[PDB]
RNA sequence: CUGGGGGGAGUAUGGUCGCAAGGCUGAAACUUAAAGGAA
């Protein structure tokens, strides 16, 4: 049968590891999307 | 035992012993320029002398005198020689940032190991004749696999200059003494530093390992000679 | 009490050209200072589960089951290994 | 019911020709008088590759492993992957797929994963530059062996994407009643996980042997850097001689191992190539099997191909005996009518083959 | 002679080659490298090997048919 | 010192042929020197 929407993603150790090394790349290159004070 | 070969700064080689007096014989004009490194074969009857006249030479022992028979002239000032501990390879370190591994039985030019980026000091061949070390003034020693000439590690030691590097007798562990008053004990499998020995005060010019058992002596610029044993 | 950041800087000053000591120390502080991949209950008289690891093995199991069924789906032969 | 063969010789050719002909075979006594008797793992994984490629074919290995029953089925192809064992490289499994490759429902897009080269097997450059042009002029037009990464032995770790995408009906009838004039001689010297000077040493050795013939020598050079290099050090050299007016080619390859001089290997492969040119006439000694297989599964006409005296051997005539054992056809060796050499012209009347799997 | 030897299938293939004068191994049999070196030090042995539409289709098929007859 | 496609101004492009991105260099088979760059 066909199904309407994709289910909510299960958060496993692989996706936490991928997300953490994304954060590590951004945080060692200081690629921060902060607000800048006018 | 009881017999010493030696080469000097100028074009001279010399032979001494233990029971009798100094000179068995000297060979004036053993080389045109500064000799830099010699090595016996494991049976001892045939030795190799590489010198800064851009030549290496081979010598045999005729009966207790030296027989020059062949000479390989290179394009560049050879400054280290070594043979394998099973008469198999002749690895020679040139001033042109490289080493060359030859076959002793053919002068075959097996390999050229390259990429050290300064002139390159002491070599060592392992007991299985599979793994070589390569020290230089680039403050790092390189481990090479001799079957295909492929590098394994390029580990950065020794912040001045590694003067000498020597294996243990039966293992793939090795020692390297350097120009910044430190000897260092490594393994050839995990490539850790096993120990960081800190007894000298100045430039450690040489070290020598026992043939069996494995206690190592190191001798330096502060006129000191010191022994290192097991615990 | 004291911050996880303060305890993390203290753990780095605690642990401090060897490599495997750094591999061991980094893996130790990662699996120590990651508390959201364990689950802890409260003892009424404590790490009681490993949610992300259990999830990834439970979904890799059915992933290889699904690929095996997709490989089986329109086959008609098969080797008969009687060895 | 079953055509019976004995012994584990020509095993891939027997299973391949049984798949082409659609005839149930038995292969009996697979090394039965031996210490570890039976089928080996690389030929068992070749059977698994046959089950991947076809559909509805039942293979039935015995208890002892020394006899196999192949009742073939429809070649369907599809996209697949094959994790072949360390006992044989990817060439051992992509060589017998080049016969079954243009005769399936869906086009062959397989990627093999394992060791790339071996001393006693086909390489990537061997398969490509030698064995693809003979198919390219036997009728297929879109065939490609891609290397995504390559792995020298013993650890390997190299993947090879075989893609054929011309699904022909039957191969055309060959007519090569000439010896093709060699226009150029090219090659490829490859090395993985070693220094880039070994490739130039191999090239210089091969070309210093080749320098006295008055043709043009060109050897391309590839070192493999990065993850594309695989898990082991290795290096090798493959030369081809190229007839450009028709497209024919004659190849020779080898690989070096622990203790091998690259100038030695280059001059060895160069002299082995020149001997293949000597003992060759319009095919190679290794391009000859699938050449006469495509001639025997062509149309129901006469196709003739020139061969020389030295290409006849026990391998060639055991090939011919297996061909006649499966689908009952003979080759007719008529000699040429000029006598400065000994060349036969093998005429084969092809069986009435079509591929009946491709949907119309 | 050679075709009768090939398809006379009660004699071994090496016996066919012997009285005229294995495929898992892909690359063919070569000599020793030393014999091949002394054989191919010379080069001159192989220096001479070195150096309307409807009616068109009908002509191709009649060419194949006359090839069929003159080789039958 | 004879040879000629078809207007002007533009727009789009899942077609074909090209040219072009990455990402500190040295530096890869080596997590490797000096020096340089950047901030």
């Amino acid at each position: 049968f066909d199904r309407t929407a994709k289910p909510v993603p299960v958060i496993t150790s692989e996706v936490t590891e991928s997300l953490e090394d994304m954060i590590r790349r951004r945080i060692q290159d200081s690629n921060f999307d902060d607000l800048q004070r006018r | 035992g009881l017999l010493v070969i030696l080469g000097t700064r100028n074009g001279e080689l010399q032979l001494f012993d233990l029971a009798s007096s100094s000179l068995l014989d000297t060979i004036e004009d053993a080389h045109d320029a500064a000799i830099w490194s010699l090595d016996l074969t494991s049976d001892g009857k045939r030795l190799v002398t590489g010198s800064a006249d851009k030549t290496v030479k081979f010598w045999d022992f005729k009966v207790l005198k030296l027989h020059h028979d062949t000479t390989l002239e290179l394009t560049d000032d050879i400054l280290c020689v070594r043979v394998s501990p099973d008469d198999r390879y002749l690895a020679i370190s040139l001033l042109d940032n490289t080493v060359k591994v030859f076959f002793l039985d053919s002068m075959k030019f097996y390999l050229s190991l390259y990429g050290h980026k300064l002139p390159v000091l002491s070599i060592d061949i392992s007991f299985d004749s599979k793994m070589i070390i390569t020290s230089s003034a680039d403050k790092n020693i390189k481990i090479w696999g001799l079957d295909f000439g492929d590098c394994h590690k390029s580990l950065f030691a020794h912040q001045d200059s590694i003067m000498n590097v020597k294996f243990l007798p039966q293992s793939h562990n090795f020692f390297s003494c350097s120009k910044d008053a430190v000897v260092k004990y490594w393994d050839g499998e995990k490539f850790e530093c096993i120990q960081k020995l800190y007894a000298h005060q100045s430039e450690v010019w040489a070290l020598a390992v026992a043939t069996d058992g494995g206690f190592v002596v190191s001798s330096s610029h502060d006129h000191s000679i010191r022994i290192w044993e097991e615990t | 009490a004291g911050s996880q950041l303060k305890n993390l800087k203290a753990a780095l000053k605690a642990r401090g050209y060897d490599r495997e000591e750094k591999k061991k120390a980094i893996a130790e502080i990662r699996e120590e200072f990651n508390p959201f991949e364990i689950k802890a209950a409260r003892n009424k008289r404590i790490a009681v589960g490993k949610p992300g690891i259990s999830k990834q093995i439970g979904e890799e199991q059915r992933k290889r089951a699904f690929e095996a069924r997709k490989m089986m789906k329109n086959k008609r032969g098969g080797v008969i290994d009687k060895r | 019911k079953y055509t019976t063969f004995q012994g584990s010789q020509n095993f891939r050719l027997r299973i391949v020709l049984a798949t082409l002909s659609g005839k149930p075979i038995k292969i009996e006594k697979i090394r039965s008088g031996d210490l570890n008797p039976g089928l080996k793992d690389y030929e068992v994984s070749f059977l698994r590759l046959i089950e991947s490629v076809t559909n509805g074919s039942v293979i039935e290995i015995s208890y002892t492993g020394t006899t196999v029953i192949y009742r073939p089925g429809i070649i369907v192809g599809g996209a697949s992957t094959h994790i072949c064992p360390s006992s044989k490289p990817v060439g051992y499994f992509v060589e017998p797929m080049l016969y079954l490759a243009p005769f399936s429902k869906k086009k062959f897009s397989i990627l093999f994963k394992g060791i790339t080269a071996s001393h006693n097997d086909a390489g990537i450059e061997a398969i490509k530059w030698g064995l693809m042009p003979v198919m390219e002029k036997f009728g297929v037009r879109e065939c490609a062996l891609h290397t995504l990464k390559r792995g020298s032995p013993p650890l390997g770790g190299g993947e090879v994407h075989l893609v054929v995408d011309s699904l022909i009906a039957q191969p055309i009838t060959m007519h090569e009643i000439d010896r093709p004039i060699i226009s150029s001689i090219t090659g490829v010297a490859y090395s993985t996980r070693v220094s880039p000077s070994l490739v130039n040493r191999m090239i210089d050795g091969a070309k210093k042997v080749l320098k006295n013939l008055q043709c043009e020598v060109n050897i391309t050079a590839d070192v493999w850097r990065g993850e594309n290099s695989g898990k082991s050090p290795g290096w090798g050299i493959t030369l081809v001689a190229q007839s450009k007016q028709k497209g024919w080619s004659y190849f020779a390859e080898d690989i070096g191992d622990a203790g091998s001089i690259p100038e030695e290997l280059g001059e060895k492969v160069a002299c082995q190539l020149l001997e293949e040119i000597s003992k060759s006439a319009a095919v190679g000694r290794n391009q000859l099997p699938l050449a006469i297989v495509y001639m025997v599964i062509g149309k129901e006409d006469i196709g003739r191909l020139r061969i020389n005296k030295e290409q006849i051997d026990e391998r060639f005539i055991i090939l011919l005996r297996d061909i006649k054992k499966i689908f009952n056809t003979e080759v007719f060796l008529k000699p040429v009518d000029e006598a400065d050499n000994e060349d036969m012209i093998a005429t084969i009347k092809g069986i009435g083959f079509t591929n009946t799997s491709k949907k119309i | 002679n050679i075709g009768k030897l090939i398809y006379m299938d009660n004699i071994s293939p090496e016996e066919c080659i012997r009285r005229w004068r294995d495929l898992e191994k892909f690359v063919p049999y070569f000599d020793t490298f030393e014999k091949l070196a002394k054989k191919w030090k010379s080069v001159d042995a192989i220096k001479e090997r070195f150096l309307t539409w409807y009616e068109l289709q009908k002509a191709k098929i009649s060419k194949q048919l006359e090839i069929n007859n003159i080789e039958y």
